[PDB]
């Protein structure tokens, strides 16, 4: 197997088990060895697929309105960098149907629900396959990995059916959530420093590649 | 290798060991037999190597108790900065800091106390604050009430937030041992980590938020026109305007053009006219050469990879001829014992203080500081006495240690082997020591008051008569003064006023600083201050050093750390135990500080503090009355005492009251203490028996027996009330003085 | 107790001297040297004997400058030579 | 100092000088003839009171005398 | 700026010191100094692919401490106004 | 390794060490050289040696810092002050001597040398070599406060501090 930067404390615990194992754990934050709460080594992987779960979807959320505007599909208006559509009001602000901090708590009720459920299946596997929640349970039980509950909903197309796909569409899955978590640390990084979006960062470097840099943009 | 090392749920959270008081003791835990019980409760809830000997059990504990100590830190800050925002007239002091003092808390209409809240001017009635927090407002950016109330609300979130994780740390993931014993990764981190870090990010408030605010105060411009500090990070043409520099962005800094930053970034010393303080743009640049300093610093030892040091390997490296194995020992010592940690520790920090203390006037780093003479000697008083009582906490906790945890069969270490070889010749050597320097400092003074007393002014040790003359501070003076033009070339002016070089920063018709001379006067002072904490090193070291055994007890150690004494054989074996060399110390310690802060007090009423006319004359405040009135005792009697007091006794039906009352209230704390210190429980044991039958007649007897306090509370309960009164009794006549003149 | 507890070497003197004077000679003081300034504010100082040196005098921070190299050397040489035969390094 | 201060301080601290005296070239040609030992416990008690009583006596006599003679009244 | 004075600098030095500690002329994971400098054969486990055992900390430490070299000589040759 | 201190004459239950300060050659002959420490000899000529000596150093003080200092007649009135202390240094020996030795007894000095040695003890630990010591010293330092005194303001010698 291929490794980057191990370690012999890291291989001791990483044999090729999980998917996207590289042996790279520098700081050996999945030692087994008195592990607990956060750092644990069943709660981390876990972490890094939800994490890049949610990085997929933000990538084309930031990507989507700048390119849909760039050329005539959505009123220019609604085009805007991700960092101007409200989030950051001193970037800017756009005005929608309800106020922010009301759109706020909305958020929260809905996105609470789904993640105290969500949680509730870590803490206790089958637990939310029993309690009545308008019939939904019968879809909510999980699997016993919390990562990949799959069921009628979450994985309703039934695909990796044996485990040979299975296995190779969870190395997938975690790949490109490592390479969509790097693409939404470079918006973050790339947008103080030019003060455009990330689309926009694309196209002005492939029109004059070698005044268009970090080595140029050491000036604001 | 390093790793975090956890141990989940040790400790059930349950309100049942609330409900049974001495719990963690096996001794107290039973229940109240007589008063004593009490008592013990209270002096053994922190000794928590007493309640088990379980040394990771122990460290859980400290770390805890930290974070509640944090906690309650936070609390006290975030009390503070709403004081400031809701009660307070910060604001109005901001437009017009010399005309108005500063005051952040308000009494309430009650019993007639209201008279407190007196002028302070602005319109507004208070108590006259001397903590500086609003110079320390006023240099960190702050400008409207609303910013401190939202600091008021961070500092409550914090405390909230390390009560959390005191709770959690101590019952949910407790750290294994061998996670405290990563001393290494521990040194890396707070170097680097909490000091480098916390440095930098100051460093840039101060060139982003603080810097151009000030800018814009020192201008004259109103302070609620000034631009908010996110508007100076917004359009960054604002910081181009004060600084045209910033045009450049950050391509100056990798570039290796740092001079093009020499317009927020300079090396001038002095202070700033308008000011009276320190300049913000050397500030500035201190704090981010000191976050490069820390950063590379905490890179040097080992943890993980191989590159680093090894804090044994350094320690068991260092011996020679005379001290034979050397270092070697001491990495396993201060590894598994809290006590020597804990005294080393304290020793630096109660030393730290003072240097804080004393640079802290010499150099004025906060803006309108200099010429708030009241908040000056609160500060220094107040740092002093902080780090005297850590001072002595460092040679307590050595005691303990050397009485507890010191085994030579286990721990040996050569260095301390051999210490203890020849301590009659250390504490014999520093007998001579004290007595000489107690000679030729104090009774020069009392040569002097009797050559006085006697009609001879010509055969005193004075300025006009026979001289000593600090010389070699003079010369360390005058060097501090040429260092701009040949040792220090970059420099343009001294680190301080003080050193000489002939100039004086006037702020508000008030001087801020000008250089000290240096007399007979001061040889004086300045051997009574030596005398004085050789005294209490002798005193805190022969304790340290006989704490096991000496010739007169050859099993000291057997009797503990804290005891009585062994009996009235070998004609009187009173106040033996390491316990009492610390509480006889205490005095020696609040002596020193007490004569070091009437040095400071009376040189800066005299030859600095004052004021300045529109003609170029200066007037301090006692008229440069120390250089011949301090040489004799009946001077400090006379000129200092007696005539300094004049305020604190002519304060009531003022808004100075208080202080009078404090004054005669610590009087009376004093005097009571001696009630404790010179008598004995033998006496008062017998007088309880006559009121317990009083109270048995009358069926008014309680069952917990009432005892005498025990000998060595006694001297406790003694020391602590002199102390309280004693620095009290200073505290109000300070305070009023340095208020009413000042 | 030993006779010679120094256990003198007479080499680690000429050493340590002929290292302090060799690199503090270099003229990188605005042409002079640390030994330069020294020796030749040790004349003017001569001059007026037996007055000593007055306080504003530039003798006195050349004096020390010059001695804290030269103890600083002779001990370094003394401590090397002894600890390289004794196995310390 | 006799009424605060204890015995033993003093003792384990008068040892630490005999052994200093014993121990000084040209000064062991001195011998002293009764062993040096701390002031015994009803001692100190006793010195500790006899000073407080003369300076107070001393300081009021001083302060009385003075001040009704520097204006007779 | 490609091709001035301080690049070249900062390029030898990073260079020279990156060499150094990859051929055994420098303290590294693998190699400790005793106390009469004298390097030492130790074995930190990192495994690097590198034929001479080079790990990415030695390659961040030699950069880090290579650029301190290079700054330091690029501020005091424009100091002295050689550059 | 190499070690300097070493327990006193090689026995390490005594209460003493041996240090540079104490055990070094240069010191140890110093010290073996000086009068105090001349046990063969008359102590008489010993307490003349120490008596010139010490009569002479109490010249100095009494003459620069005394309450006439600034007079014409500092010189004598200092000589007779320092004479007046070697008079009552003369008086505290002889009360130590009577105190301490009695006439028929043998000397308190010890009988051995470091290398355990037997020598004759030293006569200066006895009644008659006590006086005989005190005596000499009473004679050295009179004479010694003379001799300073007519070094100093009998020729004037350009003594920079006089
Ligand atoms: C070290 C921190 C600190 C300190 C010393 C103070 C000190 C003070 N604050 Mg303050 N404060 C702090 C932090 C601090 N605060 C913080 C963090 C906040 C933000 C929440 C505030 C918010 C605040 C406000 C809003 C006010 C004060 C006020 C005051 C002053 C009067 C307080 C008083 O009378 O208590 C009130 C009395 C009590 C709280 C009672 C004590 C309770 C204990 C537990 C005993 C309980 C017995 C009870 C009273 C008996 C009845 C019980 C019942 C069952 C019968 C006083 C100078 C007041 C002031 O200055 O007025 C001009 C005021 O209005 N503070
Ligand atoms: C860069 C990393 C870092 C930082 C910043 C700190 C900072 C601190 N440590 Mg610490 N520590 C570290 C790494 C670090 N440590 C490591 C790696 C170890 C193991 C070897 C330890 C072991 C250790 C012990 C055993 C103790 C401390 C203590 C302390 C506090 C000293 C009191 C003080 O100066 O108040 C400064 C106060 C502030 C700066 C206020 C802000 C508080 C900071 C920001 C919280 C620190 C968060 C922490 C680094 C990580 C949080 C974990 C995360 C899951 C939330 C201080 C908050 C002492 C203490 O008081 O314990 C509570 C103590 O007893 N530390
Ligand atoms: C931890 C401290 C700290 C922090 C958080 C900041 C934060 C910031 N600085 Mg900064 N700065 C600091 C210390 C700090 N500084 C110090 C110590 C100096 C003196 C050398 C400067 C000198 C400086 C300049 C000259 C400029 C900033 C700028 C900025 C802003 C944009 C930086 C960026 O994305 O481009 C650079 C970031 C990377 C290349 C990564 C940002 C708010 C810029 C700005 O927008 O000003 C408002 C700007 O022009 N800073
Ligand atoms: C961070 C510093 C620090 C820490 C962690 C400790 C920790 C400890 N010390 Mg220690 N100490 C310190 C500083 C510190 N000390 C300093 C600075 C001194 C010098 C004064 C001492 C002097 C000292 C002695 C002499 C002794 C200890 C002891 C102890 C241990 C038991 C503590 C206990 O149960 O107290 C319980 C707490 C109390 C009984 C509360 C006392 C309340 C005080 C006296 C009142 C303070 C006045 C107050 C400020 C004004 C209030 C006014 C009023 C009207 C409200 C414990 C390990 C004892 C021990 O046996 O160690 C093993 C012991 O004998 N320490
Ligand atoms: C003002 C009161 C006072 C005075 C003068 C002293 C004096 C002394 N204390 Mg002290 N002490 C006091 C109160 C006082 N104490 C109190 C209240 C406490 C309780 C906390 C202590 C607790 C204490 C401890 C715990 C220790 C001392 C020590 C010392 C000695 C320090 C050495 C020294 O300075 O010798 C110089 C002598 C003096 C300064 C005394 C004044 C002499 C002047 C010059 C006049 C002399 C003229 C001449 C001789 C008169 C002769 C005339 C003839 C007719 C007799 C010294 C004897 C320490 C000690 O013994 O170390 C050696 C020590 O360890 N004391
Ligand atoms: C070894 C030869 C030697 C001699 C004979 C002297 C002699 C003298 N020196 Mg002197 N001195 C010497 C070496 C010597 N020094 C050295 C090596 C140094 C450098 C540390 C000094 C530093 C020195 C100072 C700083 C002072 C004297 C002073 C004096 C005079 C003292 C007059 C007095 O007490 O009033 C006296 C003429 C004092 C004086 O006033 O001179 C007239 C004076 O202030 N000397
Ligand atoms: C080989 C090329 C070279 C050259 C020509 C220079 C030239 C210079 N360097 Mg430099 N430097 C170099 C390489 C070089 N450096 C390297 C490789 C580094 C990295 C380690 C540094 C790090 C460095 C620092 C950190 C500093 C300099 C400074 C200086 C200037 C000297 C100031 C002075 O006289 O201090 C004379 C100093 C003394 C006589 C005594 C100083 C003692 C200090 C106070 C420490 C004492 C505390 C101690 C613990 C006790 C000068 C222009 C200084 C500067 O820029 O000043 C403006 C400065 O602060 N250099
Ligand atoms: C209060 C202290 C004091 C004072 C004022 C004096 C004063 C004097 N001493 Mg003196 N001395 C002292 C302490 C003191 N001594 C001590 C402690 C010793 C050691 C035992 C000596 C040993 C000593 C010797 C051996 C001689 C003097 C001599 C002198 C005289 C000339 C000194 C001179 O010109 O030197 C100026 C140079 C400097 C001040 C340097 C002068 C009267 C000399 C003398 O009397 O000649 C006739 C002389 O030969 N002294
Ligand atoms: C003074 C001379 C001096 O300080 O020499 C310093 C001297 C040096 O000792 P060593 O070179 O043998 O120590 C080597 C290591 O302990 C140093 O880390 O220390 C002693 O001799 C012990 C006595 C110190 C306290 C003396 C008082
Ligand atoms: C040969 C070869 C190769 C190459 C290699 C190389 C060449 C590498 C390099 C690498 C590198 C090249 C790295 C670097 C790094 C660097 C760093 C890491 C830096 C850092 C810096 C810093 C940290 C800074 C700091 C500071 C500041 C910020 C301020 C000023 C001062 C100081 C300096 C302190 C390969 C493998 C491809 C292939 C095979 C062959």
């Amino acid at each position: 197997r291929q490794l980057w930067f191990a370690s012999k404390q890291s291989l001791s615990y990483l044999n090729g088990s999980l998917p996207g194992d590289y042996g790279f754990d520098p700081l050996g934050l999945s030692d087994p060895e008195g592990a607990g709460f956060w750092f644990q080594p069943r709660w981390l992987s876990y972490g890094e697929v939800f994490n890049g779960r949610t990085a997929m979807v933000g990538v084309i959320g930031c990507l989507a309105p700048e390119i849909l505007g760039k050329a005539g599909l959505i009123p220019p208006e609604t085009a805007l960098p991700w960092f101007k559509t409200g989030v950051f009001p001193p970037a800017g602000s756009y005005e929608y149907w309800a106020d922010p901090y009301t759109l706020f708590v909305f958020e929260l009720g809905l996105v609470g629900f789904a993640e105290h459920r969500r949680y509730q299946d870590w803490s206790n596997p089958g637990s939310m396959g029993k309690q009545y929640f308008l019939g939904l349970e019968k879809g909510l039980g999980g699997s016993g990995d919390p990562a990949y509950p799959g069921g009628p909903f979450f994985n309703p197309l039934g695909l990796g059916k044996d485990e040979k796909s299975m296995w190779d569409y969870k190395v997938k899955e975690v790949k490109n959530g490592r390479l969509a978590m790097l693409a939404m640390l470079g918006f973050f990084v790339q947008a103080p420093v030019t003060g455009v979006g990330p689309y926009q960062n694309l196209l002005d470097h492939l029109a004059d590649p070698f005044n268009n840099n970090i080595f140029t943009n050491f000036k604001f | 290798e390093v790793k975090i090392l956890v141990d989940k749920d040790p400790v059930k959270t349950s309100f049942e060991e609330w409900a049974k008081p001495g719990h963690f003791s096996r001794t107290i835990a039973k229940g109240p037999d007589t008063t004593t019980w009490i008592w013990n409760l209270h002096a053994d809830a922190h000794d928590f190597d007493s309640h088990t000997s379980d040394l990771e059990e122990i460290s859980r504990k400290v770390f805890s108790a930290h974070f509640g100590q944090l906690s309650i830190i936070f609390l006290w800050l975030s009390g503070m900065y709403f004081h400031g925002a809701r009660f307070s007239n910060y604001e109005a002091w901001l437009s017009d800091p010399t005309h108005i003092g500063p005051s952040a808390q308000v009494v309430w209409p009650i019993v007639g106390q209201e008279i407190l809240n007196g002028d302070v001017g602005g319109g507004f009635r208070g108590i006259q604050i001397t903590s500086g927090f609003f110079q320390m407002w006023r240099a960190s950016g702050i400008t409207s009430e609303l910013q401190l109330y939202c600091t008021a609300i961070g500092a409550l979130i914090f405390a909230a937030l390390m009560l959390f994780a005191g709770w959690f740390h101590y019952h949910k993931a407790a750290p294994k041992l061998a996670w405290f014993q990563d001393v290494e990764s521990m040194l890396n981190h707070h170097l680097a980590g909490l000091l480098g870090l916390g440095s930098l990010g100051w460093a840039g408030h101060q060139v982003h938020v603080s810097l151009p605010i000030n800018q814009f105060l020192n201008a004259g411009v109103d302070p609620k026109e000034i631009p908010l500090p996110h508007e100076f990070i917004l359009n960054r043409d604002l910081l181009s305007q004060l600084y045209p520099s910033f045009a450049e962005g950050a391509t100056p800094f990798f570039t290796l053009n740092w001079s093009k930053y020499a317009e927020f970034l300079t090396f001038r010393g002095g202070l700033d006219p308008v000011t009276g303080g320190l300049w913000l743009t050397d500030i500035a640049h201190h704090h981010l050469a000191i976050a490069i300093l820390f950063l590379i610093a905490g890179h040097m030892y080992r943890t993980n990879w191989g590159i680093g040091h090894g804090l044994k390997d350094i320690l068991e490296a260092h011996k020679g001829p005379f001290t034979g194995q050397g270092h070697k020992g001491l990495y396993e010592i201060l590894t598994t014992s809290w006590h020597a940690q804990l005294s080393l520790n304290l020793a630096m920090l109660g030393s730290l203080t003072i240097v804080v203390a004393h640079h802290m006037y010499s150099m004025p780093p906060y803006p309108y500081l200099a010429t708030d003479y009241g908040t000056q000697l609160s500060l220094f008083t107040h740092h002093m006495w902080i780090g005297g009582f850590l001072i002595v906490g460092a040679a307590a906790h050595a005691a303990i240690f050397m009485v507890r945890d010191y085994d030579p069969t286990t721990r040996y270490n050569d260095l301390l082997d051999r210490v203890l070889r020849h301590r009659d010749a250390i504490i014999s050597h520093l007998n001579w020591a004290c007595i000489f320097l107690g000679f030729h400092s104090f009774g020069l003074y009392i040569h002097n008051d009797t050559m006085s007393a006697l009609g001879r002014p010509q055969d005193m040790f004075s300025d006009t008569a026979i001289q000593l003359q600090p010389v070699f501070a003079q010369w360390i003076q005058n060097t501090h003064a040429l260092a701009p033009g040949a040792t220090a070339p970059s420099a343009t002016a001294s680190t301080s006023l003080t050193w000489g070089g002939g100039d004086l920063v006037a702020v508000g018709g008030k001087v801020a600083l000008l250089p000290i001379p240096l007399g007979t006067a001061d040889f004086l002072v300045h051997h009574i201050h030596a005398f004085t904490i050789h005294v209490t090193v002798l005193i805190l070291l022969k304790g340290v050093l006989f704490a096991r055994s000496s010739r007169l007890i050859p099993d000291k150690a057997n009797l503990g750390f804290r005891f009585p004494c062994d009996g009235p054989g070998r004609g009187g074996t009173c106040q033996v135990s390491a316990w009492d060399h610390v509480f006889l110390g205490l005095f020696w310690m609040y002596n020193s500080i007490s004569v070091v802060i009437f040095h400071f007090s009376w040189k800066m009423q005299s030859d600095v503090w004052g004021s300045i006319s529109d003609q170029g004359v200066v007037t301090h405040i006692t008229g440069g009355n120390f250089a011949q009135s301090s040489i004799t005792i009946n001077g400090w009697l006379r000129d200092f005492l007696w005539a300094q007091a004049s305020q604190v006794i002519q304060s009531y039906g003022s808004s100075l009251s208080a202080y009078g009352l404090f004054f005669l209230g610590a009087h009376f704390v004093w005097a009571f203490s001696l009630m404790f210190l010179f008598s004995g429980r033998g006496y008062w044991q017998e007088l309880i028996e006559s009121i317990v039958w009083a109270h048995n007649k009358l069926k008014v007897a309680p069952a917990t027996q009432p005892r005498a306090l025990s000998i060595v509370q006694g001297r406790a309960v003694g020391v602590t009330h002199y102390l309280l009164g004693g620095i009290a009794t200073t505290w109000a006549f300070f305070l009023a003085r340095i208020i009413a003149v000042g | 107790f030993e006779r010679d507890w120094l256990r003198t070497d007479l080499n680690v003197i000429g050493f340590g001297l002929i290292g302090w004077l060799a690199p503090s000679s270099i003229p990188a003081i605005n042409g002079n040297s640390l030994t330069g300034l020294f020796f030749s504010s040790i004349g003017p100082e001569l001059a007026h004997f037996p007055t000593g040196p007055a306080v504003t005098s530039p003798f006195w921070l050349w004096m020390v400058l010059w001695h804290l190299g030269l103890f600083l050397t002779l001990t370094f040489g003394q401590i090397g030579f002894k600890g390289r035969s004794e196995g310390y390094f | 100092m006799f009424l605060i201060s204890w015995r033993g301080y003093w003792q384990e601290l008068i040892e630490t000088l005999a052994w200093a005296h014993e121990r000084t070239p040209l000064a062991n040609l001195i011998r002293w003839r009764d062993k040096p030992v701390a002031l015994s416990i009803v001692q100190a008690r006793l010195v500790g009171l006899a000073h407080f009583s003369v300076g107070y006596i001393f300081t009021y006599a001083a302060f009385l005398i003075a001040s009704t003679s520097g204006k007779f009244g | 700026y490609f091709g001035s004075p301080t690049n070249l600098i900062m390029v030898t030095s990073t260079t020279l010191l990156l060499f150094a500690g990859r051929f055994g002329l420098a303290p590294s994971a693998n190699r400790k100094a005793t106390a009469g400098l004298k390097l030492e054969v130790r074995d930190a486990g990192l495994q690097t692919g590198d034929p001479a055992g080079f790990t990415l900390a030695d390659t961040l430490a030699c950069g880090a401490v290579g650029h301190i070299i290079g700054v330091g000589v690029v501020l005091g040759l424009k100091s002295i106004s050689v550059i | 390794t190499y070690q300097v201190i070493q327990p006193i004459n090689g026995d390490p239950f005594i209460g003493s060490l041996e240090t540079p300060i104490t055990s070094s050659p240069l010191i140890a002959w110093y010290l073996s050289n000086l009068p105090g420490y001349r046990t063969a000899v008359d102590p008489l000529l010993r307490g003349i040696e120490v008596g010139l000596a010490h009569g002479y150093l109490l010249v100095g003080p009494f003459v620069i810092t005394g309450p006439l200092r600034n007079a014409p007649n500092h010189g004598a009135v200092g000589s007779l002050g320092a004479a007046g202390l070697i008079v009552i240094l003369s008086i505290t020996l002889t009360m130590y001597g009577i105190a301490s030795f009695k006439e028929g007894d043998p000397s308190t000095a010890p009988s051995l040398t470091l290398t355990g040695r037997k020598k004759v003890p030293d006569p200066l630990q006895t009644a008659d070599g006590w006086a005989r010591f005190t005596g000499g010293f009473f004679f050295g330092g009179i004479s010694g406060v003379i001799w300073a005194y007519f070094l100093l303001y009998v020729l004037d010698l350009p003594y920079f501090v006089k």
